[PDB]
């Protein structure tokens, strides 16, 4: 419903032969770049190579971000696409190379089958049993809880471990509640009151729920999608157990931490066992670093190590810069704003500026996508601004002009409405002339320099 | 209190043709900018367009904030209108990127609809059982209308609320079973006299009527940032108000974006896109702009309105100058609205509006002189003299601000130009840019 | 139109067509999801992926009616240390044979040469000496010594056993003749003896009380305590453990990771203690006076990431059922309560669950 | 029927308020306030 | 217990101790010498209007700049405003240096001080019973409940204050508090009528001799009425309401209690808390139960603020509930602290400078210096010969006002250690030679530090 800059891009628009159709899937042109992005898509779906880099190199507005979004749609929702800008790497909580590794591991997916081994029922009876600790100083402790669970099909009495009873205390369970006890975690969930107690005459909005069907004891099979980063994080700041560390970890402020390579290599071995057991499959994906010129010499140096990792994702970089100074390396200049050293690792897909007729065709696709009707004189007039000023600028006029048209009651945008939009909404260069012309004088009405 | 933009009460445009009136809703002049702003309100109110960045540009004064503040008054209460000063993005708690992400997501509302049941009735009896030396509590409430009576079990949470509220027989109370809030509304009969310390006497009320329960739809609007905070934590939702949220992990926000789309399709939630107003955007640095480039590309992006005073000016974190102080690959995404300096006939109108808002009765000669001062010294300076002259006139017990009171205000308080002259005429006695000064006479 | 849940299932089915361009079974299960996605794979109580070992049940039939649920949850990351390091003096703080430093250093640095021991403090308690202030900070030499040696959790439990009596003095010692009386042994406890909060608790119209409650009132008014959780962690794990083949290591795991005094503080007195405290001839204090675990911020999610399906989702998860619900809520004016026909038998059972949710009669 | 040995009951109505104490609690420390301690 | 010091309680004196007010007529015209001021008549008259602006409570977020050389009386004028307003009006003075916290972004620090400068006055009634507990006595109920051993219909408490005795016929439910608070006969308590509970203050010191050893602090019997009903006036800044909401204080749980035992870092409070506070505060003002008291934020050395601070103050000043902000600066044409290529007058960004009412403070004439010397002498209690007044004032003209004022205390000592209570030229001539000024000491640096190899200044 809401329309953004890239809502018309639907895919790379390639043939089964891998050749770009000149206008397909929302694209016009970029045919050589769309064909190269097709081969990148096939590199990812092959899920065989780690740590290959791709640079989308080309001027601003030449569709580099559109192409990366098209790759994401060609891959579809199974594969991790992890998009970032270089500006996001500068965490205050952790070192910049940490957020590189987190994002590298968000780009690697895992699908895993999980058995939930679980108990369910209406709680029929519940009775604690106690230890007389002589000299601990904390007084008595509950040694077990006996609890009776009833389902539609059967019944059990469970002698719970103290740490599972603490889970039931946290869940505020009472006799006649229906509860769920996941033995994997030892977590307890209160599902509700039993429907046997269903009455209007309680002030609190209780969940009256039917008695669980089937056996009290069940095993559930669930297929889960996780990334390696989710496993890393789960094991860095543990919260799943009923031990005291897990308990207090749920109360303290969330906090990122500089997860060690020891944890990452340990979690590789964990995942490798799920793979060898056949319960998991690896789904290696792609990390898109937009604005990669905003990285710095420490980030690029780190990628030279990180891309050597035998499970690194595919990395797509976009840069819009000519010969430019490398950030953090103020003496070094290179093409794309990328160090010469790291540039040797990439496959560079250059993207090119559009012709006047391609711009005219983009205006129609974009007008159709925003749902606005133009005359051909209107389409030509807007296309002129795309040639004379900028593609981005001319596309920004479609929405203003539609309102201005509708304000006169005409449902179709014509040249008068674009002619008004041009004057209400200036481009960068008409505004820059106002700056320079007025900047002839200071005083009250000068722009502040 | 009266503030700089208190007179601005709308955008001052015809809602049908979007034609700006020359004066309306406290705004004067700037008609092209006010028309351009009126169109942007339509983009906002329709909500279909995502992530349009509009830059209001102009010299100081000229109403760039006034127009943006007029828009806030035109959107009304339901729509988010987050105002950032760009200097707020620099933080020790979180990165600039995180600070921008939060401000973007503050500007998207989520209008949840929920249905609740409220009880209301006269309390006929209340019974509470308390354990000795322990937390265990239970109780029963007997509550009445002219047409129903029922006995409700109370849990421990109700008993805490009931005693906090000191619920007693004869009180009229209502209870929202969803939130568990209790409110007293009055009493059916006088507070009984036998006991002392029985508290302040209440309102009287007749007994409530009809059914005890009734259902009530209630609507709550929360930002996507509030949902982010609530779901990044088990505990500590105080962080929503305290700051202290940390750098929320991006995989949490991915989940929230999916769920909000799911809530929308289910009809659980209506998404309400609003605007982020960034004031003095030239204070952002080159890394901020590189982030905003792509934050705008989300379909959950708000419309972003920006203001700058700058000419060709150095970009922060950067060696080189650029128009507005903004980088060119950023300006490629931005349409610019230009404000212009005012005509003397406009200054006279603006000053008249300020005088009315401040309740100051200018003589026509005082207004003429203030208008002349406004041309030479600026609109802000002349508006400050209105309040000052009012005070000086009052000390001499004049009914109205005369020219004599404006002249004395002008005498007492230096024009920003006269102060610059004063600084030049005492360069040796003020401390220099190289720290030298002379204190001797 | 299909719900997003139906749409996802239907998409995964047309992925199978990539092999096939079983189609009879495919079209039959296309018909199922178009009826209701719970006919295909019923929604159920769910939780994050658990990244840990546990002992699973091998046989349901042999389990019987009485069973002991031990706590088996264990990390798969499994750090293995030799007992030379983990037990036999590779840990510097733990005394034993082959760690002769630790027992000495424990005694001397915490007691003998420790400035906070009462025998040392008492030498410095006067004049301009470094514990001179202690006379006025409302704490004993014993309490000063306790606070220097117990950790911030243990101190916080002790702080539960205390009373805001300096705040009550503000209520009581109020007139000019009371001269803002303060116990001289509490003289420096200035900000506790005077702050607005205590007075605002006591005034008959709680204006300053309400103003101090705005943030938490607003939070609950928005319903953010009751709104469904829009996200949760995708994986969850228990803490990593040392694996060391010693009995002491196993004992130490229980002492720290399942720390009894911390747990007792969090969850409070046992039922026998409440009886002994209540039936005795004289009052008696309890180790914690109450459970010190906080109230959960979310009233329904509490301290777990388990989620339970709901009837609201159930209705909306089928586009037909959502549409049917809208028209049934007007055909109720005509009746026709059972003028519904189904090509699938289980769909009739799901409709009984929906009707009972609506309380619509058959 | 017999009341819970550990729970003291408060009840309030048009006639005012009463507290009632289990005879299991008279003769305990809890009884003292009611004039019925050990 | 505490040994009262009975001898003397005289004030110290500091650089501004003589400033007592702006020294203005009822017409607002400055007197040439009044309230400790000499001269600055125009600057005092302008500050007089500022006092009237503040005291009128009409306006929010107006800016004032005091501009003028060092020593020209700018901080003296600010302190005079604070004295003219009186302690009911909030006055939050800071330097621009104080904004660079390590705990939070500097705009939070600026906004904290900004809302310290806004006061709120709340009037409420306090209504409590107080005394030592003389008696506690149940009444059996006339209709006892079945199956219960006792039914209590009232719980009588006798309360004694220093001024009376009263029998409180309390509701039976107060048994809960008495047990939990462990109220005994002879304990001092209060009962608050908005809850009906009670709290124990302590055991009355009338019983301090009951035992040779008891673990009791004994507290005096309340010296008020036994029933205290009165209105109470609470003054809080809006910053106090921010912190009271963002860092709630009274929490009973383990995390709250660990919290209050650890270092209490300030936090970057959200605009939506402050906005939500503002909206409820405005509710009570419209009900008339609270009144807003807009004060003054005075920022000394405002040239130490950087451009990020100034661009935030633009926003802050536009808010409807804002103090008057008074800046002071002395920096001529100077670089803006955060924008190393923008030079502007006063060191204030021109965008922001347009907002301020600017008050210039000029240098002092020789005869004004001499009058100040006498006022300063009579404030430090120094007695001078008239020749000593002249010699001191000559240093004021030739060197600095501050320098000449600073010699009075050294010269007073050198006089009395020669048995003279009146300072004379011979003492001034010794003070000025023991205690150099900045310039004469700087001449030594030029002459002796002409080389550095040994016995020279480090340079
Ligand atoms: N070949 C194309 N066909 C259709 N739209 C395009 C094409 N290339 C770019 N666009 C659109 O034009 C705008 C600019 O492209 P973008 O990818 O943002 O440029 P950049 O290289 O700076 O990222 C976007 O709205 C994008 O959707
Ligand atoms: N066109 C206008 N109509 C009414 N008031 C205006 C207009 N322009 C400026 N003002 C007022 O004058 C002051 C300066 O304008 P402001 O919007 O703050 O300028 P800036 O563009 O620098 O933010 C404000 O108090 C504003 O209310
Ligand atoms: N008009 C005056 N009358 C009396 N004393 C003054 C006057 N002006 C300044 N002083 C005193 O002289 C010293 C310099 O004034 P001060 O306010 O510190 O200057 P500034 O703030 O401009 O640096 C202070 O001790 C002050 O009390």
């Amino acid at each position: 419903h809401r329309t953004a800059a890239h809502t018309h891009i639907k895919g790379l628009g390639l043939n089964s032969s891998g050749i770009a159709e000149k206008q397909a899937a929302g694209f016009v042109g970029q045919c050589a770049a769309r064909e190269a992005c097709g081969v990148v898509v096939d590199l990812i779906k092959a899920h065989k190579m780690a740590g290959r880099g791709v640079l989308l190199a080309g001027g601003p507005g030449t569709g580099k971000t559109a192409l990366a979004l098209a790759i994401s749609q060609e891959l579809g929702t199974k594969i991790p696409f992890c998009p970032i800008t270089g500006s996001e790497i500068y965490s205050t909580e952790v070192k910049k190379t940490e957020v590189l590794m987190e994002n590298f591991r968000r780009a690697i997916g895992l699908r895993v089958r999980e058995t939930k081994d679980v108990y369910e029922g209406e709680v029929t009876e519940m009775t604690p049993e106690e230890a007389e600790n002589p000299l601990g100083g904390y007084g008595k402790t509950i040694s077990t809880l006996l609890i009776g669970l009833k389902s539609a099909r059967g019944q059990k009495k469970l002698r719970l471990d103290p740490s599972i009873y603490e889970a039931i205390q946290k869940e505020r369970v009472q006799v006649g509640d229906v509860i769920y006890i996941e033995t994997n975690t030892g977590a307890c969930k209160r599902v509700g009151r039993s429907d046997a107690y269903a009455t209007e005459f309680d002030l609190e909005a209780e969940e009256y729920v039917p008695i669980p069907k089937g056996e009290v004891h069940k095993k559930k099979e669930i297929v889960q999608d996780v990334t390696l980063h989710d496993l890393d994080v789960a094991n860095a700041r543990p919260q799943g157990g009923q031990d005291i560390i897990s308990m207090m970890g749920q109360l303290m402020k969330p906090k990122m931490t500089e997860i060690t390579d020891k944890l990452r290599m340990e979690i590789n071995k964990v995942v490798q066992k799920y793979i060898n057991q056949g319960v998991a499959e690896l789904i290696p994906g792609v990390l898109f670093i937009d604005e990669a010129h905003m990285l710095d010499i420490e980030c690029f140096t780190y990628l030279n190590k990180a891309l050597e990792s035998p499970i690194a994702p595919i990395v797509v970089l976009a840069s819009n810069r000519g010969i430019a100074t490398i950030r953090g390396a103020d003496d070094l200049k290179a093409a794309h704003g990328i160090p010469p050293d790291f540039l040797q690792r990439l496959l560079i897909i250059p993207t090119h500026p559009y012709e006047p007729d391609e711009i005219r065709r983009i205006v129609r696709i974009r007008a159709q996508t925003e749902g606005v009707q133009l005359t051909d004189a209107a389409v030509d007039r807007v296309a002129e601004h795309g040639v004379r000023i900028s593609l981005r600028y001319c596309l920004q006029l479609l929405a203003p002009a539609s309102i201005l048209a509708r304000v006169n009651g005409r449902t179709q945008v014509d040249v008068q409405d674009i002619a008004e939009a041009e004057e209400l909404f200036l481009d960068a260069r008409r505004s820059a002339n106002i700056l320079t012309s007025t900047g002839e004088s200071g005083g009250l009405h000068g722009f502040i320099s | 209190l009266i503030a700089a933009h208190s007179h601005i009460r709308g955008l001052g445009v015809d809602a049908d043709t979007l034609e700006p009136r020359p004066s309306s809703q406290g705004l004067v002049g700037q008609e092209k900018a006010r028309k351009a702003a009126a169109v942007v309100l339509e983009m906002i109110k329709q909500g279909k367009i995502a992530g349009r960045a509009v830059l209001i540009a102009g010299p100081p004064s000229t109403g760039k904030t006034a127009i943006a503040m007029g828009m806030a008054q035109s959107l009304g209460q339901d729509v988010p209108f987050t105002t950032l000063a760009a200097s707020e993005i620099f933080s020790l708690e979180m990165s600039k990127t995180e600070a921008l992400t939060q401000a973007f997501r503050k500007s998207i509302g989520v209008r949840i609809k929920e249905e609740s049941e409220i009880m209301e009735g006269e309390v006929v009896e209340i019974q509470i059982d308390r354990s000795v030396t322990g937390g265990a509590k239970q109780g029963k409430l007997t509550i009445k209308t002219t047409d129903m009576e029922a006995i409700y079990d109370m849990g421990s949470k109700m008993i805490d609320a009931m005693t906090k509220e000191r619920v007693m027989a004869g009180d009229i109370i209502s209870i929202d079973k969803s939130s568990g809030k209790i409110t007293k509304l009055g009493r059916s009969y006088a507070r009984s006299r036998d006991y002392d310390a029985m508290g302040v006497d209440t309102k009287f009320l007749q007994c409530p009527e009809g059914e005890l329960q009734k259902r009530k739809e209630v609507v709550h609007t929360v930002s996507l940032h509030e949902i982010d905070v609530i779901n990044s934590r088990t505990q500590g939702f105080l962080a929503l108000f305290s700051g202290d949220t940390g750098e929320i992990r991006s995989e949490i926000r991915d989940q929230i974006n999916t769920k909000v789309a799911e809530w929308k399709e289910e009809g659980k939630a209506e998404i309400v896109p609003g605007v982020l107003f960034i004031d003095e955007v030239h204070m952002l640095d080159i890394e901020c702009f590189s982030y905003i480039n792509r934050a705008l590309e989300s379909d959950l992006a708000p419309i972003v309105i920006m203001a700058s005073n700058r000419g060709v000016s150095r970009i922060r974190g950067t060696d080189y100058k650029s128009p507005h102080g903004l980088p060119l690959d950023f300006l490629d995404r931005v349409v610019i609205i230009n404000t212009h300096p005012y005509t003397p006939d406009e200054l006279r109108q603006i000053l008249s509006i300020r005088a009315q808002e401040e309740e100051v009765d200018l003589t026509p000669d005082a207004l003429a002189l203030l208008t002349k001062i406004g041309q030479e010294a600026g609109l802000r300076y002349a508006s400050n003299l209105i309040t000052t002259s009012q005070l000086i006139a009052a000390k001499r017990r004049a009914k109205q601000v005369g020219v004599e009171d404006v002249q004395r205000s002008f005498k007492l308080f230096y024009d920003p130009a006269r102060s610059v002259r004063f600084v030049q005429e005492s360069e040796k006695r003020l401390i220099g840019n190289d720290g030298v000064v002379d204190f001797s006479y | 139109e299909l719900s997003y849940r139906q749409r996802a299932m239907y998409q995964s089915l047309r992925n199978q067509i990539s092999i096939m361009d079983t189609l009879m079974n495919l079209v039959m299960q296309f018909r199922k999801v178009c009826n209701h996605p719970d006919l295909f794979e019923r929604a159920d109580t769910s939780s994050p992926f658990f990244c840990g070992h546990f002992a699973e049940t091998g046989s349901f039939l042999r389990e019987g009616t009485n069973v002991a649920l031990g706590y088996s949850t264990r990390s798969l990351v499994e750090y293995r240390l030799p007992r030379l390091i983990w037990c036999d003096g590779g840990r510097l703080d733990k005394p034993g044979p082959g760690n002769l430093v630790a027992g000495f250093r424990s005694k001397y640095l915490n007691h003998m040469m420790n400035i906070w021991t009462p025998e040392n403090i008492r030498s410095s308690l006067e004049g301009i000496e470094n514990f001179t202030w202690l006379r006025f900070v409302d704490t004993s030499l014993q309490e000063a010594y306790r606070a220097s040696h117990t950790d911030v959790f243990a101190r916080a439990v002790d702080l539960a056993s205390k009373q805001n009596r300096l705040g009550h003095m503000q209520i009581v010692y109020d007139e000019p003749e009371d001269k803002k009386w303060t116990p001289v042994h509490a003289l420096f406890q200035i900000c506790e003896r005077e702050n607005p909060k205590a007075v605002a608790e006591i005034t008959t119209e709680g204006v300053l009380r309400d103003l101090m409650n705005i943030a938490r009132v607003k939070y609950r008014e928005l319903g953010l305590c009751r709104l469904e959780k829009a996200a949760r962690p995708r994986a969850s794990a228990p803490p990593i453990e040392v694996v060391c083949d010693s009995r002491s290591a196993v004992i130490e795991r229980e002492n720290i990771m399942f720390h009894p005094a911390m747990r007792k503080a969090l969850f409070g007195p046992t039922p026998s203690e409440i009886k002994e405290a209540s039936f005795g001839p004289r009052p008696v204090t309890l180790y914690p006076p109450r459970a010190l675990l906080p109230a959960p911020d979310h009233d329904k999610q509490r301290f777990t990431n388990i989620t339970v399906p709901s009837m609201a989702r159930f209705v909306t998860d089928s586009g037909k059922l959502a549409k049917l619900d809208e028209l049934l809520r007007e055909l109720k004016e005509g009746g026709h309560r059972v003028l519904l026909y189904f090509q699938m038998t289980r769909m009739i059972d799901l409709m009984e669950e929906y009707l009972t949710y609506r309380n619509y009669k058959y | 029927k017999r009341p819970d040995p550990m729970m003291i009951r408060w009840v309030n109505n048009k006639m005012g308020s009463v507290v009632a104490v289990p005879e299991e609690l008279l003769g305990t420390h809890a009884g003292v306030v009611f004039g019925a301690g050990p």
